[PDB]
């Protein structure tokens, strides 16, 4: 079994007021069973999921994704759930990582 | 004309 | 590069006793084509790619027949390769494949590959001759051996050395427009007043293509690259990387450092400060 990386971003530099794409990028995970969910404010986003697929070592990636509009109030993040983790693992959205 | 059209595979 | 096309396959059983999931992806380069997945009644091979489009009905058909097909193989290989481990039922496994081809400069097979994994390991191989198998454990000898007597690696060879080649001759015809193009990354340094009366320099690079990327950071006076935070390149979401590297100096030694970036859509290594 191997734990998932787990990356949230912007598709382009965070502007506030202005539309843009969230990305949760999982990574590097076995077994391939995970559940990912981007979360404003903690209520789930609807968003898009990458088709399943995998690394030259097997490890799995997927890629969930939506658009979005950040501002200086609203919080986002993103939550994975995977056999390794004994929590779901939650990384929190910055505009400068 | 894309994937390997497997015919005699269940076959490991 | 040398332009690839590749196939990436997983089968995952379930102990809700006889069907698995299969999830078939296609990619040229770094970019995705096409798609299959079981899952959903009437299940077709779907594209993923305007380019794709192109291709007319008999394609998609002959396609989709075919991605079945496999899907079936693979539900039968899951209860062959749990048979070899002497597992149980009780327990969900994966059967995971990858495939794909290298054009060389003459318009001919550059480097062939075929790989199989079961749960998550080395199960067995082609091998670079794409005439030999190279099985990880005892239990891949028996596939090695019932291979080995029926030439499957014949037809693996002769798939990856025709059509498969072909077929990506073709898709690099279809979409020349995006497939053929390097695209540069746009890079930009920000600075971010944080660590104690220490300042962080990180140094983006987005929208490029294809993947391989060098992002360092140098400093005047040392030749060795410099300590840094580094993530691993991730998909912007439209068929684009980005990638960043980020490193704390004091807050008077802004432009002692200097950001490196090498990609293969830059004329010329890229210097940033």
């Amino acid at each position: 079994a191997r734990p998932p990386k787990v990356q949230v971003y912007s598709r382009h530099p965070a502007e506030n007021g202005k539309p843009n794409y969230l990305n949760c990028y999982v990574s590097g995970f076995h077994p391939p069973q995970i559940e990912i969910d981007l979360l404003k404010n903690g209520e789930k986003m609807n968003a898009e999921q990458s088709d399943l697929s995998f690394s030259k070592d097997w490890s799995f990636y997927l890629l969930v994704h939506t658009e979005f509009t950040p501002n200086a109030v609203d919080q986002y993040s993103c939550r994975v759930k995977h056999v390794t983790l004994d929590k779901p693992k939650i990384v929190k959205w910055d505009r400068d990582h | 004309r894309v994937e390997d059209v497997t015919n005699t595979a269940e076959y490991w | 590069g040398p332009h690839s096309l590749s196939y990436f396959y997983t089968a995952v059983s379930r102990p809700d006793r006889g069907d698995s999931r299969f999830i078939a992806v296609g990619y040229v380069d770094d970019t995705q084509f096409v798609r299959f997945d079981n899952y959903a009644p009437n299940p077709r091979m779907e594209p993923r790619v305007p380019w794709i489009q192109q291709e007319g009905q008999d394609y998609w058909d002959e396609e989709t027949r075919k991605v079945k097909d496999n899907a079936q193989t693979y539900g039968v290989g899951l209860n062959t390769l749990r048979g070899y481990y002497n597992q149980s039922e009780a327990g969900s496994h994966t059967l995971q494949s990858m495939f794909g081809c290298y054009l060389g400069p003459d318009g001919l097979l550059l480097h062939g590959y075929r790989q199989d994994a079961y749960d998550g390991a080395d199960y067995i191989a082609l091998n670079e001759d794409l005439r030999s198998w190279t099985a990880a454990d005892m239990a891949a000898q028996i596939t090695k051996r019932k291979w080995e007597a029926a030439n499957v690696a014949e037809r693996r060879r002769s798939y990856l050395q025709g059509l498969c080649v072909e077929s990506l001759r073709r898709y690099l015809e279809m979409g020349k427009d995006t497939l053929q193009r390097a695209e540069p990354p746009k890079t930009h340094v920000t600075r971010h007043p944080s660590s104690d009366l220490g300042v962080t320099l990180r140094c983006w690079a987005l929208g490029f293509y294809p993947k391989e990327i060098s992002l360092t950071w140098q400093r005047e006076g040392q030749d060795q690259s410099q300590d840094m935070e580094l993530v691993e390149t991730r998909p912007s979401g439209d068929g684009t990387f980005q990638k960043w590297a980020a490193l704390v100096v004091p807050p008077g030694e802004e432009q002692s450092y200097t950001c490196h970036v090498q990609h293969e859509g830059l004329q010329e290594p890229l210097t940033l400060r």
